[PDB]
């Protein structure tokens, strides 16, 4: 019911529900009025002096320091060069490489601002050259890099495009939904906007600093107690347990652009423009559609997948009724290249902090028309709980109705089927059930207590630390923790074929474990990986078993296990020692075999090998790595020659090689 | 940056730099880089002007040789410069100087830069001239001095080392690159918007705005006052929560269609038999052996059943080929009993069609599909709407009872010294005492082991057909360990690298229940009569239930994690005990389970008979909870998740009704429809709906009284 | 080994991509280059490990004399192999080989192992020597606080710890020792002594020392002892419905007393700010100036916060008022001057707050929420910790609220001073007057009907668990956790030592320091160690006239004043001069400031 037009930049069909007709029914509505959103944000600013300015300044200062490598953190990202989903590091380095071919060298400048500037610039280049994977049949399918080109419009579509899939392992829902991932072009801007939103929402008491562990219980208890105290004498306080489903489909990126503009009211124009790019790229987003439909004939026992670019090449009469109607309604927004323009709404997980800020702004109205009720609540990532204090149940229901209608004006829809109300003192929030001052969070599935699959020592340390952390945070009781220890030890013994030497189990490693069982006098000092007895209990979950058994180890067993020069340890395998678990180095500290990639890999491996410090702490310098490598190699060769560790011919060869490099 | 300045510069330098910035009306906070540069300049100047004095003869040695002029107000510095020039009879520089050298009686300008020292030296000389001497130092260990005797080695080296240390510290903090030299310090972080992004911004504004500049101005200038109130007044009154006070009468039975006797009875669809299971037992010393050898030995003990080669079909489901399934079973037996050690089936071609693998459609290129008018899209298959079945209640009754055999064994943990671990040990002892011997534990262990074997063999082999025994290790009260063989399975073409495609599994499982007793429970099973047994001197027929099923690697993995049911079944109980332990000081585990001097044992309402509710011990409720978790695992799918999630709301509403919290519902039929859309064919969901209706009736009666 | 290094460097240089990346990329940017990896980490780690452990040779063995000690096979089991490899050109091995090595193999030497891993052994010593008590199964009152997870040998900011570890483990790459090495010279030397004679990989030692030196703090619920010794064992001591008694087997107090003494000395004299900063930056605690540990901890005591504000440092924005810790929640309050008559009959002109406001209030072990309007207290909700804390919190909140009832409740006089003999503002005088006479405003405050509710219960004027509570005072049998969103916003300092926000609002007060004396546990003083590369000063560029560079031991042979060629940090060839004396930039800068100011004064 909004405004339908055609995007001149991309040619897609755009829909604008913002500032549209007010809803006339109880169906979901995206027609959020801008003036109402600005009213809510102005109220939020009034109740929190200088929170917007502080958050904007903090976000700007953190952005000035953030580097390009920060984009390597996250999950699978859309890669335009291959139009696929690839890890963040893969997509980032592919984009950096393909930008060099286009004379966009902002990545080499370090900081995130120049890289994002080059990302913005890339949208203007008349063409776009990159390296694409091409498979040749030589019969073997060999993939290689080919210098491919795409004109401007296709590149813009790829940059604005959002890859899609079906969310997996989403318990509590009968039917599935669509989860989406974005490319590298919007990653940095989204990062900055999310940092700004988090800075805002950590101060808000309704949302609170995003709480983890048992801070949720404290938040719920504080909210209930505060509301009950605020309740007038002889009045009634009612809690609404609310739940919005598909509430991100009625949230408009234009509204979020307005919120970003309002939040940064007093900031340099450069940061105001920088923070306005994620909403801009989300309002013009393109939704890549799955992998197509499959049509089969059973009189011929044939099947064939129809790629999405060819959805409408088949008469609609050859689809099932539901798919027929879906395609018939999708035709207006279908793009010839196999995508559908999706301007309104927002996919899950993109703007969580910003949406929470909007929800808290809705909560902070607290009243309508100076009526005899006050409402306040908690908001977090699509889940909200409301509390209304009034003088009777009728007035509380009037307040709840007013809150519902007000939320309709901001694009926030609450599920009437999933939301209910009762007297204050019993409710639920973020799958956490409060009742009479007792909170019963029982929706966090305890992670399967099995080996983390990194190596024996590290796996044992990780498992014990995980059990202890569960005890500390998730209210795990003593007996449950002990049973968790037992289950983890069972899984650990099963995975690594390390059963007690006195057991009757057989295997390749178990024969040697049995031998060690009797060849070793001190039997309680053996690590469990060596057939030793487990000695972990609640009290000693924070001390490595290598230390825990040091005094009981036999004189030779500790030496063998703790032999300073043993072959099962390599320096390059220590990168993951930190990420956090506390352990020790020993024969059980081995690594797994490996199942511009190799260029960077080998260059950095050599860099670390020459200087063992680069692995631990960032090196410092204002010169090429090659010259520093050459100089340190010269010093090493001279030291070896002086100390007799190297011969005259070896040093002569080293100097000849260095001159070949050109540093003599 | 301010942290860097504070850490690396004294408060005096910061104060002097701030004063200098204030004199020029430059805000240090808005231009931190300029403040840092001024601080560095002051530091280097003061360092240079140290340890240098003039003796009586006037020669430099270590009255000061150097007098600092930088760092004081503009007026005071100008007075100092003019007074020095007049006293020493030297021309007063037109530009304020930094230091003054009495030995040479000259004005010295100190500067710093990031680039080559020579370039900055030339620039400064051009800007100021030769009227004053020029010392320039650069961060790259290079410098330019007009006179080399002005500064000895020590001073220049010290300033160079300080600059290098500052550079390294800045590089560590990722601030050196952000840092900008004095030439560019009078700037910001430039970020210009292009053309395409500018246009996209222009075409992404709400209705009523022509460009983004108009939107920016509107948000910056106009103040909204009563916009929410203005819009609520003109909103239609049909937009409302429509609240309605909830009452016991409003609550009604869920899924009334489950009482419709026209619908078919719910069939048994669990992966393996649970209450009807039969396990051939072979007593062993405890030595662990390969599953193939265990199955071979168990079959060898029961040679009459193994050698049975004439099937007596009892009922073929709808389409299963009796010949295919029987020949596949015989192939399984022969493979298990062969002298080889590989478990792969020896046919590999008959098994291709017996399992139905060969009856798979052939992919064709999309073009032929487009041109072929007879290739359509298969209509979605909707789950059948079934009614309550009497076998789910029987399974619930049977699985939550103590047996003579326990299959649950867990590792040991270190001794207990603290009292807390002692109470944890006591709680664990009671829990495992009331859970070790229940049949649900044996069924759970069997499921876990079978799924582990399935996943291992799927990883090992993909394109061949393998035999996987359904095996368990079961220890009884006397401490005897039996190997229990519950049947065999043929795992077929697992051409599945992902975790969302079907892998065929044909399961042949021993059982003693007559399929004709409850014909409506086994419409998916082709069952033969393979023999008879004397369990305790009494004859019992031995049937073989055959069924073709499918799995996914994710299903096998999550089956491997059925053991967490145990955890789920203890946390709960622990909480209960904790509550009691909170009510009265001493630990209530002993009191809760079997009672004590001053507390009778805890009891829970477990079921009913003839419409009268029945109570049971804490252990019985424990077994019921464990069986509930096990059934949630066994019958878990989208339907069960949806039903549980949607019925949680009704449970909480009923709890609010019980406590007299005056609950309200904005719409009740929507919630009821959401709950009832998940009750189609899952046995556990339908039985849970029946149980929920029964409990709701009991709760209504309790509310009446 | 360097032979292989140069060979592989040449091999890399063979292709042009290596040549362009190596020369184009600097040393600093290498970090980014490190993160552009495959990112092909396993999706199912546990399952992949289970599958790998069944493979014949899943371990990547090293090449060396020790590795070859492992038999080719042992009693049928093929421990290792001689097969060639393409993925890494290495050798593979079986876990059975690890078991054999731990069973039959060369016994190594273990003498420095305990010293290297002394932290974990100290943890086990604390556990072993501890004594246990009894369990209280009743509900426990836990409080959310920031706590240190494990004990530390010494607490430094991350940068200081990183520098210290760099100094210890890597004698090379130690250019221009910062103002942190001579601070921890004893620590550096003891670490070097303990870590000499050990062949353990340097990166493992670096991470271990980082754990042992960098403070790890987290917001945890604690009940009772908050020292890291108890926090490490928190998983066993604490519980939602149980409690246990546990007895495990410094510079902070000295810093507190020093800061309080500095504040007391400065306040008495005019222009306290200048005197305070002079004493602060001229102070030392046995090895270091005050700006060595003040940055180590975020915030702290009120005196420490004031001193940090006087210096250049960041502090928490939490408000302090006597013994009350206040965190604002919402609302804008305007401080306007107003003339109010006190119950004594006198009239005082004081600043009153206009506008509703709310605070998370803490005092001792008591926490609560106070909502107050202008010249009135609206509501106060508190937990139940202890009688004294309840009384103090109630009195201080009533004083802060500036309710007219408190003003009417004044019966004595307000003319008190401090230990220095100074007249205080009416607010603090009223606070002291009410604290001294607790049963003064409570009697005339008024009573209210008990908070009829399931859990909200009232507290009488006697602090006993009885009905008929004070007007607006409610006690909730719940947990109130507060003090979130620590921004450390910018704070200005006035000449009177009273901290203020970005605007004119005042957060900290000079008198907020408690007038308590503790002497000092350390030696307060008012005015071979150090580190490697400490007697040399960078001067000039490479200057290839010296040819190759020289090592530290070679460097020490040179007499003072000789030029040497050194590699600074990750390369950076520079020329240095052996220092003939010991340098101190702070002393030189102070002398320069003194010369400048004495010049100006003499001219004046
Ligand atoms: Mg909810």
């Amino acid at each position: 019911k909004g405004k339908q037009y055609i995007s001149d930049v991309t040619g897609c069909t755009m829909v604008d529900p913002t500032n549209g007709p007010l809803p006339e029914d109880n169906e979901p509505s995206a027609y959020a009025q801008l003036d109402c959103v600005l009213e809510a944000l102005d109220r939020m600013d009034e109740e929190h002096p200088g929170l917007f300015q502080a958050a904007s300044q903090n976000a700007m200062e953190t952005l000035m320091v953030t580097t390009v490598d920060k984009l390597t953190q996250g999950r699978q990202t859309f890669d335009w060069t291959v139009c696929r989903n690839q890890p963040a590091a893969t997509a980032l380095n592919t984009t950096i490489t393909s930008f060099r071919l286009n004379d966009l060298n902002g990545a080499d400048k370090g900081g995130l601002i120049p890289f994002c500037q080059d990302i913005i610039d890339s949208l203007d280049r008349p063409e776009m050259t990159f390296f694409s994977v091409k498979n040749i049949k030589k019969i073997k399918r060999i993939p290689m890099k080919v210098k491919d080109k795409i004109t401007k419009v296709e590149y813009i579509k790829r940059a604005l495009s959002l890859n899609t899939m079906t969310k997996d392992a989403e318990r509590g829902k009968l039917k599935r939904r669509a989860i989406a991932t974005a490319g590298i072009q919007i990653r940095g801007f989204v990062l900055v906007v999310e940092n700004l939103a988090k800075n805002i929402c950590e101060n808000l008491e309704q949302s609170g600093l995003p709480v983890g562990g048992n801070e949720k219980k404290a938040k719920l208890s504080n909210a209930v107690a505060k509301m009950l105290s605020n309740c007038p004498p002889g009045g009634i306080s009612m809690t609404v347990t609310g739940d919005n489903t598909k509430w991100n489909e009625c949230l408009n990126p234009r509204i979020f652009l307005a919120m970003t503009e309002r939040i940064t009211r007093d900031s340099p124009i450069w940061f105001r423009d920088f923070c306005s790019i994620a909403p801009v790229l989300f309002s013009n987003k393109i939704a890549r559609l799955g992998k197509g439909f499959m049509i089969t004939s059973k009189t011929k026992r044939l099947k064939a997948q129809i790629p999405c670019p060819d959805l409408f090449s088949i008469p609609l009469e050859r689809y099932n009724e539901e798919t027929r109607a879906k395609l018939k309604k999708l035709k207006p927004f279908f793009n010839e290249e196999g995508t559908a323009s999706l301007s309104p709404g927002m996919m899950m997980g993109m703007f969580n902090m910003l949406s929470t800020v909007l929800g808290v702004a809705a909560l902070g109205i607290k009243n309508i028309g100076n009526k005899e009720y006050l409402w306040d609540g908690l908001q977090s990532s699509d889940d909200f709980a409301l509390f209304v204090n009034a003088k009777d149940e009728e007035t509380c229901m009037e307040g709840i109705n007013d809150f519902y209608r007000t939320c309709k004006l901001l694009g926030i829809n609450m599920s009437k089927k999933k939301s209910y109300c009762n007297e204050t003192g019993m409710f639920e929030f973020t799958s956490m059930f409060y009742r009479d001052g007792f909170v019963s969070n029982f929706a966090m599935e305890l992670p399967s207590f099995g080996v983390a699959g990194v190596n024996e020592s590290a796996d044992m340390a990780i498992g014990m630390t995980i059990i202890k952390n569960n005890m500390i945070n998730n209210g795990m009781g003593p007996a449950t923790a002990q049973t968790a220890i037992q289950l983890f030890i069972a899984d650990y013994r099963y995975t690594y074929k390390c059963h007690r030497g006195d057991s009757k189990v057989e295997g390749k490693r178990m024969k040697i474990i049995k031998e060690l069982w009797e060849n070793t006098k001190g039997r309680d000092g053996l690590l469990v990986a060596d057939g030793g007895p487990n000695i972990y209990n609640l009290r000693n979950l924070h001390i490595p078993e290598i230390v825990l058994k040091y005094n009981l180890m036999d004189p030779e067993y500790k030496g063998r296990l703790l032999h300073p020069q043993n072959p099962f340890v390599g320096h390059l395998s220590i990168e993951g020692i930190k990420e956090d678990y506390d352990a020790v180095s020993g024969t059980h500290s081995w690594r797994t075999k490996r199942n511009e990639e190799q260029c960077y890999a080998k260059c950095c491996n050599l860099f670390e090998a020459c200087f063992n410090s680069a692995s631990y702490r960032k090196p410092v310098g204002q010169h090429s790595m090659l010259e520093a490598m050459a100089h340190r190699l010269r010093m090493d060769a001279r030291l070896d020659y002086e100390s007799g560790r190297m011969s005259k011919d070896d040093f002569e060869k080293a100097m000849a090689h260095l001159g070949e490099i050109g540093y003599i | 940056m301010d942290t860097f300045i504070t850490r690396n510069f004294q408060t005096t330098i910061i104060q002097k730099a701030k004063n200098t910035m204030a004199e020029f009306s430059e805000d240090p906070e808005l231009q931190p880089a300029m403040l840092f540069n001024i601080c560095v300049h002051l530091e280097v100047c003061y360092v240079i002007s140290d340890m240098n004095f003039l003796d009586e003869e006037g020669k430099a040695y270590t009255r000061p040789q150097y007098e600092v002029i930088e760092g004081m107000p503009r007026t005071i510095a100008w007075m100092v410069q003019r007074s020095l020039a007049q006293e020493h009879g030297i021309e007063t520089p037109k530009y304020l100087a930094d230091l003054f050298d009495y030995k040479t009686k000259r004005f010295i300008e100190v500067g710093i830069t990031k680039g080559l020292a020579d370039d900055y030296f030339w620039k400064k000389k051009e800007k100021l001239g030769n009227s004053m001497e020029l010392m320039i130092f650069s961060y790259n260990q290079d410098y330019s001095l007009s006179n080399e005797s002005s500064l000895d080695e020590e001073g220049k080296g010290r300033v160079l080392s300080r600059l290098t240390e500052l550079q390294a510290e800045l590089s560590l903090k990722n601030l050196w690159q952000v840092l900008i030299g004095e030439e560019d310090v009078e700037k910001g972080i430039d970020f210009k918007l292009g053309q395409t992004i500018s246009r996209l911004r222009d075409i992404s504004v709400p209705a009523g705005f022509s460009n983004f500049e108009g939107m920016r101005s509107y948000i910056d200038n106009i103040d909204p006052k009563g916009a929410i109130e203005r819009n609520l007044a003109r909103m239609s009154p049909l937009v409302s929560v429509t609240p309605k006070k909830l009452t016991w009468e409003d609550l009604r039975p869920i899924g009334p269609h489950i009482y419709n006797h026209e619908l078919p009875e719910v069939p048994y669809n669990a992966f393996l038999l649970m209450s009807d299971e039969l396990g051939l037992a072979n007593m062993t010393e405890g030595k662990s052996k390969k599953p193939k050898t265990l199955a071979k030995e168990c079959l060898e003990k029961y040679s009459t059943l193994r050698d049975q080669t004439d099937p007596i079909l009892i009922m073929k489901s709808e389409k299963a080929n009796e010949n295919f399934l029987w020949k596949l079973w015989r192939d399984c037996v022969n493979t298990i009993s062969n002298e080889e050690m590989s478990n792969e089936l020896q046919k590999t071609n008959y098994a291709k069609w017996a399992t139905g693998d060969g009856l798979t459609y052939q992919k064709i290129m999309k073009e032929v599909a487009i041109d072929d008018e007879t290739m359509c899209q298969e209509e979605p298959k909707i789950p059948n709407k079934c009614r309550v079945a009497a076998w789910v209640q029987t399974e619930m009754n049977l699985l939550s009872t103590l047996t003579s055999k326990r299959a649950l064994d867990l590792p040991e943990i270190g001794p207990d010294v603290a009292p807390v671990e002692h109470v944890g040990s006591e709680r664990r002892k009671y829990f495992v005492n009331e859970i070790n011997y229940c049949k649900a534990s044996t069924v759970m262990m069997k499921y876990v082991l079978f799924h582990t074997s399935l996943l291992n063999e799927s990883n090992a082999s993909m394109g061949k057909y393998k035999v996987i025994p359904i095996t368990n290790r079961v220890v009884n009260e006397k401490g005897e360990s039996f190997d229990m063989l519950y049947g065999l399975a043929v795992k077929g073409q697992s051409h599945l690298r992902g975790d969302t495609d079907v892998v065929t599994v044909v399961t042949f499982e021993f059982s003693s229940t007559d399929p004709r007793v409850d014909s409506g429970k086994w419409p998916k099973y082709t069952v033969f009569r393979i023999g008879s047994l004397f369990v305790s001197g009494r004859e019992k027929s031995v049937y073989l239930y055959c069924r073709v099923n499918g799995t996914n690697k994710i299903q096998m993995k999550w089956g491997m994690e059925a053991r967490r049911c145990l955890l789920q079944s203890m946390q709960q109980m622990e909480a209960i005990v904790e509550q009691e332990s909170s009510i009265q000081g001493y630990d209530m585990t002993k009191a809760c389970f079997k009672g004590d001097r001053v507390n009778s044992p805890k009891t829970f309402s477990i079921g009913t008979q003839e419409g009268k509710l029945v109570k049971g011990s804490f252990g019985k409720a424990l077994r019921v909870i464990f069986t509930k978790c096990l059934m949630h695992y066994v019958f878990g799918n989208a339907q069960l998740e949806g039903f549980s999630a949607e019925s949680r709301r009704l449970l909480l509403l009923i709890q609010a009704l019980k406590d007299r919290k005056g609950p309200w519902v904005f719409d009740l039929e929507g919630m009821y429809s959401g709950i009832e859309e998940c009750i189609s064919n899952n046995p556990w969901v339908i039985q849970s709906a029946y149980w929920f209706n029964e409990w709701l009736g009991f709760e209504k009666e309790g509310s009446k009284v | 080994m360097t032979l292989a290094k140069i060979e592989l460097l040449k091999q890399l240089l063979r292709d042009n991509e290596a040549k362009t990346v190596l020369k184009q990329t600097t040393v600093d940017q290498y970090n980014i280059i490190r993160k552009f990896n495959t990112s092909r980490i396993e999706k199912n780690p546990s399952l992949r490990m289970k599958w790998a452990m069944c493979s014949n040779f899943p371990l990547a063995l090293t090449k060396g004399d020790m590795a070859n000690r492992i038999p080719l096979e042992y009693k049928g089991i093929q421990l290792k192999t001689n097969a060639e490899d393409i993925g890494t050109k290495g050798q593979m091995c079986s876990i059975a080989a690890v078991t054999w090595w731990n069973t039959y193999g060369p016994i190594g030497d273990t003498e420095g192992f305990e010293r290297v891993y002394e932290s974990f052994f100290l943890r086990k010593m604390r556990l072993d020597n501890a004594t246990w008590g009894r369990i209280t199964f009743g509900p426990v009152e836990r409080v959310r606080k920031r706590v240190l997870l494990n004990p530390l040998t010494k607490e430094m900011p991350p940068d200081e710890a990183s520098n210290v570890i760099m100094e210890i483990l890597f004698p090379k790459e130690a250019g221009i020792p910062r103002e942190s090495t001579w601070i921890h010279r004893e620590l550096i030397k003891e670490k070097r002594e303990k870590l000499k004679g050990t062949m353990i990989t340097p990166i493992v030692l670096a991470y271990m020392l980082e754990r042992e030196l960098v403070a790890r703090r987290r917001f945890l619920p604690v009940a009772g002892a908050t020292s890291a010794e108890f926090i490490e064992m928190l998983h066993c001591l604490q519980g939602e419905n149980w409690r246990q008694i546990y007895h495990p087997g410094s510079r902070s107090q000295s810093m507190i007393v020093a800061c309080r003494k500095i504040i007391r000395r400065s306040i008495v004299a005019s222009n306290p700010l200048e005197l305070a900063v002079e004493i602060a930056n001229k102070t030392v605690i046995d090895t270091e100036p005050l700006k060595s540990c003040l940055a180590a901890i975020d915030g702290g005591d009120v005196a420490c916060d004031i001193i940090r504000a006087a210096l250049g440092l960041k502090i928490r924005q939490r408000q302090r008022f006597g013994r009350l810790e206040l965190k604002r929640i919402s609302g804008r309050g305007f401080k306007n001057d107003e003339e109010i008559l006190i119950g004594n009959g006198t009239i005082q002109k004081i600043g009153i707050w206009d506008g509703e406001e709310e605070f998370h209030v803490r005092c001792g072990e008591c926490r609560g929420i106070l909502k107050k309007s202008k010249m009135k207290l609206e509501k106060l909700l508190i937990n139940s910790a202890k009688k004294e804390d309840m009384r103090d919190l109630i009195i201080l909140c009533m004083v802060f609220s500036q309710d007219t009832r408190m003003f009417q409740g004044v019966r004595g006089e307000i003319n008190f001073l401090n230990r220095a003999g100074q007249l205080l503002s009416p607010m603090y005088q009223l606070q002291r007057y009410f604290l001294n006479r607790s049963n003064d405003l409570f009697d005339q405050w008024g009573y209210e009907e008990s908070p009829k509710a399931s859990e909200l219960h009232g507290i009488n004027e006697s602090m006993n668990a009885s009905d008929y509570t004070l007007k607006g005072v409610v006690v909730t049998r719940n947990v109130i956790d507060d003090f979130s969103s620590t921004e450390t916003e910018k704070v200005s300092i006035t000449k009177n030592l009273s901290l203020i926000k970005r605007t004119g609002e005042v957060i900290m007060g000079a008198n907020d320091v408690s007038e308590l004396e503790s002497q000092a546990q350390l030696m307060i003083t008012y005015d071979m160690g150090n580190a490697v590369l400490a007697g040399f000063l960078v001067s000039g560029k490479y200057d290839p006239d010296l040819g190759d560079f020289k090592t530290i031991e070679e460097l020490e042979k040179l007499k003072p004043g000789e030029k040497a060629n050194i590699l600074l940090y990750q390369g950076k060839p520079v020329k240095v001069v052996k220092r003939k004396r010991y340098s101190a930039l702070s002393n030189d800068i102070s002398q320069g400031i003194k010369r400048q100011r004495m010049t100006v004064e003499s001219m004046g």
